[PDB]
């Protein structure tokens, strides 16, 4: 039965064990899912692999668990990841060849088999953070989450060393393999002998690429008293740069322990090993949270194709598409989605709705050059306290892929961009991305906006207009792009803002900044009697069930459908208002003027979101009506 | 901000983190100088904004008006201890903090759920509380408005 010395993983016979599986699986997963696609996954998918030749079969883990056999191999993969992954790689290659010989001549012809096929297992285990982990698990597959603070530039790493001679000279080279380069003392040509120095020429040797991604993890389920830890994961090879800074990422990889020299002169090692993650697989996109835009991605589509890769942009099946294009037909859709956004949150539908358009906001324009008005639409909302105004922030924060959530007074103009901190790992000066730069794309959420210090808010006059930030300070001088929506919460002085008084006075703020916001919500309580009873019916529920179920029920609601819908809407639609709009469009603006020109900008952007929804490449003359009314909605609330 | 629980957000300098504080807060404060002037409305002699007080579910205002009968009892208490270390006699048994902490520990484990009846009752009483808080309308008395956080609070 052979063995491997420490691994209790018998070479081969796990290859058989893996093959009967690989060739025959289908779905036993649904027996765990409980059921309620027919044919097996892997031969089909491995075929797609073989024509596309993308390599990188990423498996699942667990497809294995639960299926027999391989009930064991799952354990053997979680425990002894590297070796087992090497075995599996071999197996998959051989399975390729053996699959080819069935079809005779394949892909012209025998080359593609010798090309390296490798596994990127994912979805492995439910693990608790990083911090929780014992020294008992030094090498194991492990899951992580949480946004990415910074990433170093690519560090070159040896693969095949190179050597030349003083005599004669001869060019031969020793390959690294294990982690040291052992050079022959002497010699080749002459040989001889002779004890002549063997030169190492470092430009002729072959490298691979090792990057290092710092990571701020959220395990959630926080045991306390713990504060967020930071981690460093070294990627490798193709995965390099495949992760932008600020993303929320699912990455899996092998835990690791390495010493780091203390003196940097002496041979001495510091004991007390320093630990890090090796990140075999990254899982950027998610089902539960919304999908990134295309325009922002750009190059990483235009690039990452050439060297190829996997994952990135969320992919959609056909029949579900057939479901979206069906749901679009439903007339109450614009209403429907509005109730579906915040299930817990009751009434106040136009807030839910304006935000609904904040999710679809605008259409991006480059002109010949410059231009760049983006899709950005920005929303302040104020009112009596306990109105859920913060809850929305939480929710939008949860959905929006890249967004970042900031409190008032916990903020400073230095904090929102360009820290230029000391790195302290290398004892170097490294640039960090501020909070708005991270928030670039998607939605920045802001608490207690009224309360920001006077020096702050001086950042926003830059962002709101330019849509970029201009940093001339300190080390590096550049204008860097942050294109981001803003959703700001405000508490009027009252704090009940009260009848009469100038409202425009009663939000506080400088009025110029205040006029700048796209859509400004003012929420108020008319003490409907006749309301509080209904609302209490809503909230005083749960109650039952203790395990939360049927929140808004009975109400028709989409759940994961609305995210793939929203995504789809964003990437595959680019609305234009054509001719029909302009007349009514203008007369609205004048009607308001009879305020400032921004309000117009607002309307044409906000409206195009409406039209972005409903899958219309062109705006109707209709739909600009409510698109105004939303601005007028706050006016029906400005009467008092 | 911490009454949104689960949050602080530090954007300054070398910190972008949002850490989790599950904290409870008890706050002892003194009314505007010198002590609770009754010729002033509530919220006048409490210097604190209404944005914050809506968060507090229970505000115990302890005001002192001299009373000949009671202050005798008090004086008897604070004289009895000092004079003795152990306060209660004839009769009560003070629960030791250790075993008490044990009981509370065994208490936190339950996660109860409301019946329908108590639910409806909560609702109706909430309308009456809202309506009675606002019909108060202008000043004295108050604090209004008995915002939903008081309902959820109760
Ligand atoms: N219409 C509503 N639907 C659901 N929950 C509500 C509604 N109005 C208020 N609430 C509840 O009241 C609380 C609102 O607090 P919040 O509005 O964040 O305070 P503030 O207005 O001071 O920011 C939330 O827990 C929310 O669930």
């Amino acid at each position: 039965l052979r063995i491997i010395w420490g691994t209790n993983v018998s070479i081969q016979e796990c290859t058989t064990n893996f093959r009967n599986f690989l060739m025959s699986f289908k779905y036993k997963f649904r027996k765990i899912l409980d059921e309620r696609d027919e044919e097996l996954y892997y031969i089909k998918q491995l075929n797609e692999m073989r024509e596309l030749g993308t390599s990188n079969l990423n498996l699942d883990a667990r497809n294995l668990l639960a299926y027999k056999q391989t009930e064991d191999l799952y354990h053997q993969l979680l425990n002894y990841p590297q070796e087992v992954i090497s075995i599996m790689d071999q197996t998959i290659k051989d399975c390729m060849v053996s699959l080819i010989v069935d079809n005779n001549l394949d892909y012209d012809l025998d080359e593609i088999e010798t090309k390296f096929y490798k596994v990127r297992p994912y979805n492995v285990g439910s693990c608790k953070g990083m911090r929780e982990l014992n020294p008992n698990d030094i090498d194991k597959l492990i899951n992580l989450k949480g946004l990415v603070l910074r990433s170093t530039p690519v560090i070159p790493d040896m693969k095949v060393a190179f050597f030349k001679c003083n005599v004669c000279d001869h060019t031969m080279a020793v390959e690294i393999d294990r982690g040291v380069i052992q050079e022959p003392a002497r010699c080749e040509r002459i040989d001889c002998n002779e004890p002549n120095s063997m030169s190492l020429i470092h430009n002729r040797c072959s490298f691979a690429d090792k990057q290092v991604i710092k990571l701020q993890e959220t395990p959630d389920f926080v045991p306390d008293g713990q504060t967020p830890h930071s981690i460093s994961l070294c990627v490798y090879d193709e995965l390099v740069d495949s992760c932008r800074a600020g993303d929320r990422i699912e990455v899996t990889g092998t835990f690791r322990s390495i010493p780091i020299r203390a003196n940097s002169r002496q041979r001495v090692l510091k004991s007390l090993y320093k630990t890090y993650v090796d990140v075999v697989h990254v899982k950027v996109s998610d089902k539960r949270l919304d999908v990134d835009t295309s325009t922002i991605e750009q190059e990483l589509m235009q690039n990452k194709v050439d060297h190829n890769e996997v994952e990135e942009v969320r992919q959609i099946t056909d029949q579900d598409l057939a479901k979206i294009r069906e749901v679009a037909a439903r007339e109450d859709l614009y209403s429907l989605l509005a109730r579906s956004i915040a299930p817990s949150i009751y009434e106040l539908e136009d807030v839910k709705k304006g935000i609904l358009l904040q999710l679809f906001g605008g259409t991006n324009k480059t002109f010949t050059k410059g231009g760049r008005y983006r899709g950005d639409i920005n929303i302040l909302l104020c009112g009596d306290p306990s109105t859920s105004k913060s809850q929305i922030l939480q929710y939008v924060h949860k959905i929006t892929p890249r967004g970042v959530y900031t409190s008032g007074k916990g903020s400073s103009a230095v904090g929102l961009t360009a820290y230029i901190t000391r790195d302290v790992d290398t004892k170097q000066l490294v640039l960090e991305s501020g909070a708005l730069v991270l928030s670039d794309g998607g939605v920045c959420c802001i608490d207690e906006f009224d309360k920001m210090s006077d020096s702050t808010r001086s950042v926003l006059h830059e962002v709101m207009e330019q849509q970029t930030i201009s940093i001339a300070k300190a080390g590096i001088i550049t204008t860097l792009n942050a294109r981001s929506s803003i959703l700001a919460s405000a508490n009027p002085i009252g704090s009940r803002y009260n009848p009469n008084l100038p409202v425009t006075e009663n939000i506080d703020l400088p009025p110029p900044l205040l006029s700048r916001f796209d859509l400004v919500y003012l929420v108020l309580d008319k003490v409907d009697e006749k309301n509080d009873r209904e609302l209490a019916k809503h909230l005083t529920n749960l109650y039952l069930e203790d395990k939360p179920e049927h929140i808004s029920q009975d109400d028709v609601l989409p759940v994961e459908f609305l995210t793939m819908y929203i995504s789809y809407a964003k990437e595959h639609i680019h609305p234009i208002i054509t001719e029909a709009a302009k007349t009514e469009l203008v007369r609205a603006y004048v009607g308001m003027r009879k305020a400032t020109t921004r309000q117009l900008e607002s309307m044409i952007r906000l409206a195009e979101a409406h039209a972005k929804m409903k899958l219309k490449n062109v705006v109707e003359l209709e739909d600009v009506q409510e698109a105004v009314r939303l601005i007028r909605s706050a006016i029906k609330d400005y009467a008092t | 901000e911490v009454m949104e629980q689960q949050t602080i957000s530090i954007s300054k300098a070398g910190i972008n983190t949002t850490l989790n504080a599950r904290t409870s807060i008890l706050a002892a404060a003194n009314p505007l100088y010198g002590r609770y002037n009754p010729r002033l409305s509530p919220l006048d002699n409490i210097n604190l904004p209404a944005a914050l007080l809506s968060r507090f579910d229970i505000l115990f205002l302890m005001l002192d008006i001299p009373s000949r009968d009671d202050d005798e009892k008090l004086a008897e208490h604070v004289t009895y201890v000092h004079m003795h270390n152990k306060q209660p006699d004839l009769d009560f048994t003070p629960v030791e903090p250790s075993k008490m902490r044990e009981y509370i520990a065994y208490a936190k484990t339950k996660r109860p759920v409301m019946s329908e009846a108590v639910n409806d009752y909560v609702v109706q009483a909430y309308i009456r509380l809202r309506q009675d808080s606002k019909r108060e309308m202008d000043s004295k008395f108050s604090f209004g408005q008995a915002t939903p956080r008081t309902l959820l609070g109760i």
